[PDB]
């Protein structure tokens, strides 16, 4: 039809999608919105959905959780960035069943992404692969591991929840995560044996 | 593992009949007014939208009444009860909104049996309104096979109503393919005029884009004329960008102009012993000769015939039973551009060498053993090439092997030893014909104009039937060397009677040549000698047809001169 | 056509003159020889004197030519030739033919000078051929040296004459990507060698000759090398080479893949278009490349894979022009990169099923149903590698049928059903072996370390009688465990520095399973090695052959076949 009823519709569908992320999906018309998105890929507009899908996502994110991680650094920050990436999930639950309906054609013909693969690459590059948080991330869980291992013990249930984060952020594979938290940890962890086994063969023998 | 023997049997049948019941419901579906109480396993299990629906965190996931819209009841009546019992029972009418239903629901498994379904369906009218619908609904095998079916016929027909209304996306590939089976460029120019005619001033980018599609070679005929009687007041930049489009964008040849009358056989003696036979064309003005995929690959004993539309189809046949010759009534059509063959609907009985004759856009199988025990030896079996079914007739005369028919002036015509009998299909009869004075058989008979031409039988005997006059005549006998058993081929040649015999000797080498017939001088004059350097040798049962074939898509048959 | 008859007759009566000397009026002065013949016959065989006496030059009234850079024996028979046709071709005075026919320009003694040097490439001859292509123009004789000359001296790299070569041709050699070399070093060295075979006259094409060698050794150890060979107070090539290696990454080259393969012939023809064909097995790719028919399809023919892994064929029969097969004594030699079979000098006697056998560099043929079937029938014959002839060695005392061949210990070892003789290619005599105690026949035999393995014989069975050559006695070790009420088909064969069995098994109203067996030599026992799946591997048949030896899977391609 007309230009303004789609872009109504696609309005009141961000609408309703930013009303999701807000931890208001209470009164969430599943009903409303997926006949939305059906006259609305119908009408073969789904490159104009899929970008707009984008933007909001990344505009949100850069808007709430960039925010958030950087506010609080120092105050449970491996918390609030578990809690962040589990908001994300639980969202992007109903998000990846809208615009899975939807991605049935786009991921098909258009061959691309799905929209569960695009939101993690967008939080991929926008969170995670920030100019900042990747190196006080690194810097905090190296940190936290060299303590563990000079004999007190700290929060291990975490750190495998990070690394499970992580390796679903890969999205693929063990590319993304493999590289990232494992060649800082393999050097500080090279570093480390290297100065144990050089004062352990000077304060003992081979009994 | 899945125990097919007593629990899933057992689970189906109890879970129906716990829906007939109405029994551990808990979610009912609102449909304009009409209740559908069903439940939400079946629903997730089946459907991939109304599992979300029923499972997203929101006010639909716990809500006893849903209001669905945008669904009609008996679609959605109709999903639901094969979600119950695995049974579709689709109808030919009701496809399209149970596609769509389907597809809203993102219902994976309806939804493929649906395309199936649908991609067996393209009969000759359906093609461009479920190519709209193949867009609309993202389906690429239905797309792909609407747009050959549409490239195949509407460049014959390009009159259909709704052709008219279609997405300017869906017309540009349908027009800018290569493939459109056409054997003149004026008429794709008048087909897109008409369709930019009827809606003028509202798709009048539209209309310089398809004028632009249309090319140079049919932009240079009429178009700015009838463009300037019909353009819209005051428009001059219009006519610039009109101007524009006589030099560039790559004038080039199409495909359809490439319909050479040529010669289709089958069974001819494989190169490869891995076939029995194999199936190979002559080209009488390239003097080529190129090759063709068998149908089945394996089945033989087949039986050809070729509509007016230049239509090749494969009916009936022998394969043997590779245990460790069984009969198939299996059917089959040859594809004019991707060099292969589609099924079609098998037959009833299983015929060895069926005789095809078609009239009336109807395909006509007389004969040919149907199943040798009947009660009635003497019966007919026809086809709708519309309907796409099998139509019982009345049955022969008389019971006859090794016959011939052919069609003459819109009638059915059969040629026995001596007897014929003409069959009208107005009246579903057949009459008595004209009795030949010669018993022969093992022969064939061509329906050139309005003769019938039979020749050979067991020879050289030229046996001329007129259908105004009911007589039969001879006219001359071929010149063949003698101490020999020539094969004899007759058929239409570039609207010219002509044949095709071959000529085997004791301790001689076969030899291929066609002769030009006349018929106020009764003599076969030599029009040309097909040389062994191009093709090998046939054999003894093959089969002659005429048909126009692509080079192209074809591939030229190597072997050695 | 023109009459033959006169033309013969003409052509007689041309060299009756000439040989009496009648109507000659143009002498050649070659150093100070005379040469009387006349302007004819010189024009119509070479297309220089044709230049020379119809050009209207100082030579066209003059009836004395003093002919200089020439050889009184190269000119005097190419006239010969001119004037009778008849080409008498050596194995020496075909480089100065070659050099005074590309300066007389005679198109036809050229042709046949290539084709006679285009046969006779050799080993020992490789660098000089290519040499001499590359002197004077030969596109055909440069390609042939091209390839024969990679192939053989990247396996040798020992040539006097390598060092005297043009810097353009071994920058062709070096670069190429036809190079046999089990390593990327040993081309290293061979270029390091050659470039110090002088100082100053290759410190140019120094910086060009590492140019096409991959970066791995250029800036691994010879490097300093060059330097202590280094002109003095250059600093010029130093600093150059320094920063030099940035570009050219290394890119492996194709002489490195070369792996341990079953070859096999005389397959079964996976269409039924064709008769047989041939295929082989990756023992560690577990993939079946197809390989070149055999020239005519050559059936009944035998296998034999030298030290320097090269595939031989000889014998065989083809179908004349229903039973029809007449038998041929030609030979071939197959191409491990061009992937075909190159026609070589043919034998003296017809072969079916012949068993080649490489010592001592030479071919040896033992028997194979010869057309003969004299008081020798048992004749055998070597072929010479070197000279590309075949010279006849001594009979084989015994008169043998389907038997097999092996070489150990720098000697033939012919096996038959109850004897064996050992044959000397030094003193050339035959000597009375060890006896079996069972008569098998159709069986093979593969020859591990100065062991004697012989497998099977009769279908055949698992019984293996172990023979050691230096006791000299026949001596049991056990039976393959195979399926009962089968028919295997057992294959000797050396593989992985162990003798392996390639044994395919068939089952009662079941089809081939392909299977093989580790033979343990201290245990003696066959242990599974590997298991050969029926999706890659389709049935071959019963006359199938198979041999030890390495091949590329680059060059040859993967075969197209339902599993």
């Amino acid at each position: 039809m007309d230009e303004k009823y789609v872009n109504s519709i696609w309005d009141l569908l961000k609408n309703a999608i930013q009303e999701i992320q807000r931890k208001n999906n209470s009164g969430l018309s599943f009903e409303e919105l997926y006949r939305n998105a059906y006259t609305m890929v119908l009408h073969k507009h789904g490159e104009k959905l899929y970008t707009g899908l984008r933007e909001v996502v990344t505009e949100h994110l850069i808007n709430k959780v960039r925010e958030d991680v950087l506010n609080s650094l120092n105050n449970n920050f491996l918390q609030t960035l578990n809690q962040a990436w589990n908001d994300h999930q639980t969202a992007m639950v109903m998000i990846r069943d809208i615009l899975m309906y939807m991605d049935r054609v786009y991921v098909q013909q258009n061959n691309v992404e799905n929209v569960y693969n695009l939101g993690l690459i967008i939080f991929r590059d926008q969170v995670v692969r920030y100019g900042c948080i990747r190196d006080h991330l690194r810097q905090t869980l190296l940190d936290m591991i060299a303590r563990e291992r000079k004999g007190e013990v700290v929060d291990r249930g975490a750190i495998r929840n990070a690394c499970q984060m992580l390796m679903i952020l890969g999205l693929e594979g063990r590319s993304v995560y493999e590289e990232d938290f494992e060649a800082p940890f393999l050097e500080m962890s090279a570093e480390f044996f290297q100065m144990e086994s050089q004062k352990f063969l000077a304060e003992n023998s081979a009994s | 593992r899945q125990i097919n023997t007593e629990y899933a049997v057992s689970l189906l049948e109890q879970l129906k009949l716990f829906y007939e019941q109405q029994l551990f419901t808990d979610i009912v579906l609102i449909v304009e007014g009409t209740e559908f109480p069903c439940h939400k396993m079946v629903l997730a299990t089946c459907s991939s939208y109304f599992r979300a629906m029923f499972m997203s965190g929101l006010s639909e996931s716990k809500q006893t009444h849903v209001h669905l819209r945008n669904v009609d009841a008996a679609t959605l009546q109709i999903i639901i009860t094969y979600a119950y019992t695995g049974n579709l029972a689709m109808n030919d009418s009701t496809v399209e909104q149970l596609y769509e239903t389907a597809c809203f629901l993102q219902v994976e498994d309806v939804l493929q049996r649906c395309r199936e379904y649908l991609i067996k369906k393209i009969n000759a009218e359906n093609c461009v309104r479920l190519l709209s619908f193949a867009d609309l609904f993202s389906c690429e095998e239905l797309k792909q096979s609407a747009k050959r079916m549409v490239e195949h016929k509407f460049t014959a027909v390009y009159h259909q109503d709704a052709f008219m209304q279609l997405s300017h996306d869906l017309l540009i590939d349908i027009l800018s393919s290569d493939n459109l089976n056409v054997e003149k460029e004026e008429t794709v120019r008048e087909a897109a005029m008409l369709w930019l005619e009827y809606n003028t001033e509202s798709r009048s980018q539209y209309l310089s884009s398809v004028l632009s599609q249309i090319r140079i070679d049919a932009l240079s005929e009429v178009t700015q004329r009838a463009w300037f009687q019909g353009l819209p007041p005051n428009d001059k930049s219009v006519v610039v960008q009109g101007l524009y489009k006589s030099m560039p964008k790559f004038f080039k040849p199409r495909l359809g102009m490439t319909k050479e009358e040529m010669m289709i056989f089958i069974e001819a003696s494989s190169e490869n012993p891995c076939s029995l036979y194999s199936s190979v064309c002559y080209s009488p003005q390239a003097e080529k000769v190129y090759k063709l995929c068998s149908p089945p690959a394996d089945l033989h004993k087949v039986g050809t015939v070729v509509t007016p539309d230049n239509d090749i189809y494969i009916a009936g046949g022998q394969v043997p039973l590779k245990n460790t010759f069984r009969t198939v009534n299996c059917f089959y059509w040859f594809d004019a551009q991707q060099n292969t063959w589609f099924p079609k609907t098998p037959m009833l009985f299983v015929r060895i060498k069926p005789s095809l004759v078609c009239c009336e856009g109807y395909i006509y199988a007389i004969g040919g053993d149907s199943v040798g025990g009947e009660l009635n030896r003497r019966t007919v079996e026809r086809y709708d090439t519309e309907k796409d079914e099998w139509t019982m007739v009345s049955p022969l005369p008389c019971a006859w092997q090794w016959s011939a028919a052919v069609v003459v002036h819109d009638c059915i015509y059969v040629m026995t030893l001596n007897l014929m009998y003409c069959y009208f299909p107005r009246s579903d009869s057949w009459v008595e014909m004209a009795m030949r004075q010669t018993s022969r058989s093992f022969a064939s008979a061509a329906a050139f104009g309005d003769k019938i031409f039979y020749i050979g039988g067991l020879s050289v005997t030229v046996e001329i039937y007129d259908v105004n006059k009911n007589e039969w005549k001879m006219a001359a006998n071929i010149p063949a060397k003698r101490y020999s058993d020539p094969c004899v081929r007759a058929v239409v040649i570039s609207n010219s009677l002509c044949v095709f015999m071959r000529e085997t000797h004791l301790n001689e080498r076969a030899k291929y040549v066609t002769y030009q017939y006349d018929l106020e001088l009764d003599r076969w004059s030599l029009r040309q000698h097909i040389s062994e350097r191009v093709l090998w040798d046939l054999g003894r049962d093959f089969r002659c047809t005429v048909g126009k074939l692509y080079p192209s898509c074809l591939e030229e048959s190597p072997w050695k001169p």
